[PDB]
DNA sequence: ATCAATATCCACCTGCAGATACTACCAAAAGTGTATTTGGAAACTGCTCCATCAAAAGGCATGTTCAGCTGGATTCCAGCTGAACATGCCTTTTGATGGAGCAGTTTCCAAATACACTTTTGGTAGTATCTGCAGGTGGATATTGAT
DNA sequence: ATCAATATCCACCTGCAGATACTACCAAAAGTGTATTTGGAAACTGCTCCATCAAAAGGCATGTTCAGCTGGAATCCAGCTGAACATGCCTTTTGATGGAGCAGTTTCCAAATACACTTTTGGTAGTATCTGCAGGTGGATATTGAT
């Protein structure tokens, strides 16, 4: 009976739709069998990541369900996920609480 | 039939909706100035991305301006947008 | 006899409100039309997913909240509280916006 | 006439944040946002790997590609993660058949 | 050994063109070849996205038109697509 | 046997820019009109740099383009320095400006 | 002498910078401070330039490892190929 | 008296002597020491073309002669002539290059 | 105003590094011609969703008054930073010299593509029922500002 | 300090939008197996150019002195801008409806690819002559700063 390409690397990504995401996206000629399921499971260990953090985001705000919200804290307040998407805007995401210690009372 | 002229809609962009944005931007004090040059700042910056997501709808031959003609346009000035199709 | 906080301290409590939450700042009607006009300029008959219109609204308002940021350090930096043009002038500069 | 499909990572996101967060749920407009993030973490890799191929006259994007490519894309705890990750699954995925 | 190539004896044929008398350094050369190269890829990268946006497997100087329109500014752009429609209309009566 | 190029009226390679998009993995496809659009923008990009270096080089009292006139030309000129703001000009040097408050008196 | 290599930058090299970047007058905590600067900026590019190397399984770093480096972190050179 | 020209005078001179030329700022040798030095701590026994050496000179001058132009920009903004590290701090910040 | 110390400019000259013009060689590239194939325009049209209308109402914009405190102006002076100069250290030069290793060539096989066939699945559609939390209320606690 | 006005907190609640559940259905996706092709690793080698070495030479970095003038601290005050209030407009909300035009399906040929074959060209390598301009000169005059 079939295993599929996810289950036989060990992964939760889809490596079949990796794959030919890659072959049609015009990125070469030809693609390895070892890279869709690389890029698949790098996906799926940033989306654990952003997740794990954004549960943690909605907990703390005394919530069950993650919304953009916590996306934007989990982001913004990591360091290196920052980074990462330091140049894309979260829909309905806010901004981090910031207020310029000047410009507090004395 | 055919709608009003629209004109003017730049003062839409109310002073009390300026104020908003400014706090949201942690500001505190503002000039009496600000408000007229964050509208012309605004017109800059929406001109810039209408402009390239209404050249991706004319280059399909549509005549409605999708919600992924705005996130490319939004994508090729490195104003990524999350939440809308990307 | 009436009551009055002092200057500064309700602009503060604006700063808190706003940055907590995350809803749209401009009125929604206002900025469509505003959206309609400048389009319309540049093409005639042209038509608008609705969210189309919303996916401008969030760039829009996320750009001027980022640039009033960078405005706000401008202004501490010349060692004031109030933010002027020529603060906006100088982080638009400095971010190539204008270079 | 039906619509066609159209297809997003909506449940395999689901699944990733079953075992991270058992009881914790997610939100259309989020799942939106993880949707976004993955294609745009996806074609920023790709990108890379292709440029990289390019480069050194190569027609075949390997996984030494991709892993080349998440070492320039990623910050530094979060690539050492990643490769770990990208090379575990290779080796296991190899091991098997 | 191997061959290299570059656009130098086409940057120097319209460096005649415009300006006779005119010579060029090879440092500015091999400017010029990095110009070319790069509003190549700029050009040829948005017009690949266009076409797949559009689930099209074919690049066409349609694309290449729009994407001119998208990178180059105003005036530029003008003239670019003008020389490109030129180019174009003299290559098919011929 | 007579070339594509001299077919569009043109000096730039348009076999060369035809192999160029073909194996740049653009697209599975290349249509007959793209590399000679594509080759008629990219001479008319290099024919304007070259106009305004050469008239940077006259107004230094040279014959011969060397960077400098290069970035001269590009920086002096509005729309040519928008298109190449993200890009660095070796031995280019930077344009004489000097802020009006740094000057004496 | 045992001087550090980044101490090799020095003032009055860091000077000649600010001067063609049209600079006046100078702080003298500012030396310092581009030092620390420019580093950083050396550390982002070279590290990007000998990923390459390394991929292409070489031990030279050439000058296309340097401007394909240059070129993914915005700063794009022209005059040194590609 | 001898002669001494007045403080800003041979400053205001080497700006124009600076912006006038385009050759390199850095000496070649210790700018040479510093890449492979730093290039050793991410892999050891590299070689380099000397072009590969020249591109990061010709790359690192031309942004720190931008850089000091942002900073230089927020000086004069604080009504300063003097640069000083809140000022590259600042252009730095505004820029996206840190904070 | 004068007047002297330098900086800066212009005209001219010459050595040479780098540009040029030449012949010749050749693989790769570009053209030409034929056979085959297929992407996507055209036609037709289902059906989503966009524009538009109405109508009620209260959230929020507008315009005003008042004065707190901010920004801008002035003054002052301590000391930092520019200018000049004396040393001498080390970058620069250049020219030769091993030899690391980039890069070109040949070999050949694991791994790729191509294809036919079979099984699996994720997306949609149709309804039908939970459920997390927005938003409303009330009342206790906290913050601010006058005194 | 006390106390009062007001914002803030949190517990509690309920309506419902939106998340969830399940069955049906199916085209596309995905896997399995077989045949055929080939990208690029591997080993070897030639020759490019990189590292190092010596060896002056002087250019340029460094340390020091002195004071001009800049940065920053302190003081004052006119009037900008925030806070509060009254008023009522126009955005928001809900719902309905025609039909523009986006999008699904099928047809079909202009233009794509795929080879084979022939011709052209750009890159090249020596080989030799040529020349634009850097760098040095003298001397005129412009700039700066002290009187
Ligand atoms: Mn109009
Ligand atoms: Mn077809
Ligand atoms: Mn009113
Ligand atoms: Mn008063
Ligand atoms: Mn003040
Ligand atoms: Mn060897
Ligand atoms: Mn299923
Ligand atoms: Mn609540
Ligand atoms: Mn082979
Ligand atoms: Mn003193
Ligand atoms: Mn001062
Ligand atoms: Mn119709
Ligand atoms: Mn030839
Ligand atoms: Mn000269």
């Amino acid at each position: 009976k079939a295993k599929t390409r996810s289950s036989r690397a060990g992964l939760q990504f889809p490596v079949g739709r990796v794959h030919r995401l890659l072959r049609k996206g015009n990125y070469s000629e030809r693609v390895g069998a070892g890279a869709p399921v690389y890029l698949a499971a790098v996906l799926e260990y940033l989306t654990a990541e952003i997740l794990e953090l954004a549960g943690n985001a909605a907990r703390d705000n005394k919530k069950t369900r993650i919304i953009p919200r916590h996306l934007q804290l989990a982001i913004r307040n990591d360091e290196e996920l920052n980074k990462l998407l330091g140049r894309v805007t979260i829909a309905q995401g806010g901004v981090l609480p910031n207020i310029q210690a000047v410009l507090l009372p004395k | 039939r055919h709608r009003k002229v629209l004109r003017d809609n730049i003062q839409g962009i109310t002073k009390p909706a300026i104020r908003r944005l400014a706090r949201r931007g942690g500001v505190k004090r503002i000039s009496g100035l600000i408000y007229e040059e964050t509208r012309g700042v605004l017109k800059v910056f929406l001109e810039n991305v209408i402009r390239d997501a209404v050249t991706y709808t004319e280059h399909a031959k549509r005549k409605t301006v999708t919600a992924m003609d705005v996130v490319y346009a939004l994508k090729r000035q490195g104003r990524t947008l999350y939440g809308f199709g990307g | 006899k009436p009551h009055r906080y002092r200057p500064g301290t309700v602009a503060l409590r604006e700063i808190r409100r706003y940055q907590k939450s995350t809803e749209l700042l401009i009125r929604k009607l206002p900025f469509q039309r505003l959206v309609r006009e400048i389009a319309q300029d540049f093409k005639t008959d042209l038509r608008f997913q609705s969210s189309a219109v919303m996916a401008l609204q969030e760039a829009c308002e996320a750009y001027l909240v980022g640039l009033f940021e960078d405005t706000n350090l401008c202004a501490i930096h010349a060692k004031r509280v109030t933010i002027m043009p020529k603060d906006i002038q100088l982080a638009r500069r400095i971010r190539g916006e204008r270079a | 006439r039906k619509r066609s499909r159209k297809e997003s990572y909506s449940i395999y996101v689901y699944k990733v944040l079953k075992q991270v967060h058992p009881d914790t749920g997610i939100s259309s407009k989020a799942m939106g946002i993880m949707n976004s993030f993955v294609n745009d973490i996806f074609e920023r890799i790709a990108g890379e790997a292709s440029r990289l191929a390019h480069y050194n006259k190569r027609s075949t994007i390997t996984s030494r590609e991709i892993q080349t490519a998440v070492r320039l894309l990623l910050p530094g705890e979060l690539a050492k993660h990643a490769v770990s990750e990208g090379t575990k699954a290779v080796t296991k995925y190899t091991s098997a058949k």
